[PDB]
């Protein structure tokens, strides 16, 4: 009955933690952005989420059809897929990361809804094992995990509490320590002494005793156990692709992926927000590649990928299936969005098509007020056209006036126009196909707004690498 | 703080003058 997508959280209001969707044809990307709105995320946000198929184990790049009724069986997740370690700060050892800052806030990586997904998630995974009790050796680190995962099951409980606006005590007799737990961790417990059992309860029951009513907000207790977390787990937030083969190869002496008239995995690339590209094969050190800024592009021939470094040299991939490289395409695609052009793809296999009909319709992400300033104050006649801060599906067309800001010094002031799809300007009584034949049509004409006028005289484009608010700084 | 600060955009209604 209709494809069923699953939830980590249901947003502000709550309910069932799914959404089905019953359209014969949607893109992953209108799925993404309909869940994302619906959650509460925000459009400087959308580009961190995408579909991950469980079953399958491949996120689903963002241009994928998804067809209703063939597609009804499969499993998939909405999930944040982008992620930069330490984006919190809390880890000294470690570099910030924040979203670039006006010329000369809007620069937290995450909104409200964001956040509260992630330590959703993050829960998920956590009980899932995505830190694994079994990968330990030493008496001491394996003493520290279930310490620290009591710890985490202790956040898990004093988060629910302050929700639900309840007593600890109440949450700690309907939800178990052992629920809250990795789950390598819960069948240790269980295949364990009975003594052990009735220890860990009481470690536990003591963990509770320490707790202080009115010392940590919602917010502390989330962003400590996504904090620890981290620390508990090197592998959360990153993704460690197996391929079949993999070679470097100087350009001007080959060329990489030829067509020519699968095997067990032979080694693991790793990629990760503030690391870049990396490789291992499956004594053992992550070789380095390069970071997405050094990509020039990416070829996708059947399951066969090329990275592109500047310097002409290639990392040759085969990857288990089609749907694999392209999921594995679709995560170098995403950071490379994120960390060096908001307005530029490596991989037309994989481009998100609202990006696509942006780069042809000279449309801005969702730039914030002073970036959208630096880019009218030039001249008198400029304009431009960006997707808006707050709505989905609105377009906002943007003029600059001359104003007197207090002092007597001469200001920028902006005037905002909504663009809402058979695109229709809010006054303009006609409708266009596309966004650049409505912005053709714009070009010399005359816009009115009360007593004022302003001159369409040239439509700013975005300019590669120009930094904003969409770009991600790793520190 | 920590978190994206919410922005909207103030809106207003347009009018076209051809040519």
């Amino acid at each position: 009955g209709g494809l069923k997508v699953l939830l980590h959280w249901a947003g502000p209001g709550g309910g069932e933690p799914w959404v089905t969707f019953s359209e014969s044809s949607l893109t992953a990307e209108e799925v993404c952005i309909h869940i994302a709105h619906k959650v509460g995320i925000t459009p400087p946000c959308f580009n961190l989420f995408a579909l991950f198929d469980a079953q399958a184990q491949v996120w689903l790049p963002p241009n994928h059809i998804l067809e209703i009724p063939r597609d009804a069986s499969l499993m998939l997740y909405f999930r944040i897929r982008f992620y930069f370690r330490n984006w919190h700060g809390m880890n000294p050892r470690e570099p910030a990361v924040y979203r670039c800052g006006p010329p000369g806030q809007g620069m937290q990586l995450l909104d409200p809804a964001s956040f509260e997904y992630l330590f959703e998630q993050g829960k998920h995974e956590f009980v899932n094992d995505v830190a694994s009790l079994w990968e330990l050796s030493t008496e001491e680190e394996i003493h520290h995990f279930k310490n620290e995962s009591l710890g985490m099951a202790f956040l898990h409980l004093c988060h629910l509490a302050l929700r639900h606006g309840i007593p600890l005590e109440e949450v700690a007799k309907k939800t178990s320590f052992k629920d809250c737990i990795p789950r390598s961790f819960r069948r240790h417990i269980r295949q364990h002494s009975a003594l052990t059992r009735l220890r860990l309860r009481n470690v536990f029951r003591r963990f509770l005793r320490d707790f202080q009513p009115g010392r940590l907000s919602q917010q502390m207790v989330m962003v400590k156990y996504l904090a620890t977390l981290e620390r508990l787990a090197p592998r959360f937030g990153t993704e460690r692709v197996p391929v079949c083969h993999l070679r470097l190869l100087a350009q001007a002496e080959g060329e990489p992926c030829y067509i020519r008239d699968a095997g067990p995995p032979t080694h693991e690339v790793l990629v990760t927000g503030t690391g870049g590209i990396q490789w291992w094969p499956v004594e053992p050190l992550w070789a380095y590649f390069c970071d997405f800024r050094d990509i020039t592009h990416v070829v996708l021939k059947e399951h066969c990928v090329s990275i592109h470094r500047q310097d002409n040299k290639c990392l040759e991939l085969s990857l288990p299936s089609r749907a694999a490289a392209l999921s594995f395409v679709s995560l170098v695609d995403g950071y490379f969005r994120l960390t060096a052009d908001s307005s530029h793809y490596l991989c037309h296999e994989v481009a998100p098509p609202r990006l696509v009909m942006s780069i042809r319709d000279g449309i801005h992400g969702p730039l914030l007020e002073p970036f959208v300033q630096a880019k009218l104050r030039p001249e008198d006649g400029l304009y431009l056209i960006h997707w808006s801060t707050s709505h989905p599906y609105r377009l906002i067309l943007t003029v600059a006036q001359r104003s007197q800001a207090p002092d007597g010094m001469q200001s920028l002031r902006l005037r905002k126009f909504p663009i809402e799809q058979a695109f229709v300007l809010e006054g303009w009584g006609r409708s266009f196909p596309s966004v650049r034949e409505l912005g053709a049509a714009l070009q010399g004409c005359l816009l009115r707004a009360g007593d004022d006028c302003f001159s369409l005289r040239r439509c700013c484009l975005p300019q590669p690498g120009e930094t904003s608010n969409l770009i991600i700084m790793r520190g | 703080n920590l978190l994206l600060s919410t922005s909207e955009e103030q809106i207003e209604k347009c009018f076209i003058i051809e040519n």
